[PDB]
């Protein structure tokens, strides 16, 4: 399935995923396409920042979700 | 306005069946029905249904002409690949 994620410069990167594909997993996916460190990202989705432990699947992100990158040092 | 009314009846049913947004926003973008902001504006809402809601509210705010190629755009993209159905989901 598909979905999306905010990159704050303005435009959204659309990602490929799994609802079984963990966070990092994510993230690995964003540093690839944008060049950013995982320890550096923070995924959020509705308000909530996820974990870097659970999966899609346990934030009830299904298909075509929209999250949020923010940014941490 | 059939056509406007016609998504504001069935509003229940299109959310709940529309499953892919992003080849909807895209033919909508191509034809200069759907700005570059309103493209960003439904891609902003979480869930999908959400964004299933807000290209309806967009939709029939721009008005009856708009609409009419909503429903123009869903017939064709349903029908476009509807044969295919048996062997596809007798693979994988």
């Amino acid at each position: 399935m598909q979905i999306f994620v905010k990159t704050l410069t303005g435009k959204t990167i659309t990602l490929e995923v799994e609802p079984s594909d963990t966070i990092e997993n994510v993230k690995a996916k964003i540093q690839d396409k944008e060049g950013i460190p995982p320890d550096q990202q923070r995924l959020i989705f509705a308000g909530k920042q996820l974990e870097d432990g659970r999966t899609l699947s346990d934030y009830n992100i299904q298909k075509e979700s929209t999250l949020h990158l923010v940014l941490r040092l | 306005h059939p056509h406007i009314q016609l998504l504001k009846s069935n509003r229940e049913l299109l959310v709940t069946h529309i499953r892919n947004t992003q080849c909807l926003v895209d033919n909508l973008l191509k034809n200069d029905y759907f700005s570059a902001e309103d493209a960003e504006i439904v891609c902003a809402c979480p869930t999908q249904p959400d964004k299933v809601r807000k290209i309806l509210d967009l939709v029939q705010s721009k008005g009856e002409e708009v609409s009419e190629f909503f429903l123009y755009l869903l017939q064709q993209l349903a029908d476009a690949y509807v044969d295919l159905r048996p062997w596809l989901l007798e693979i994988g």
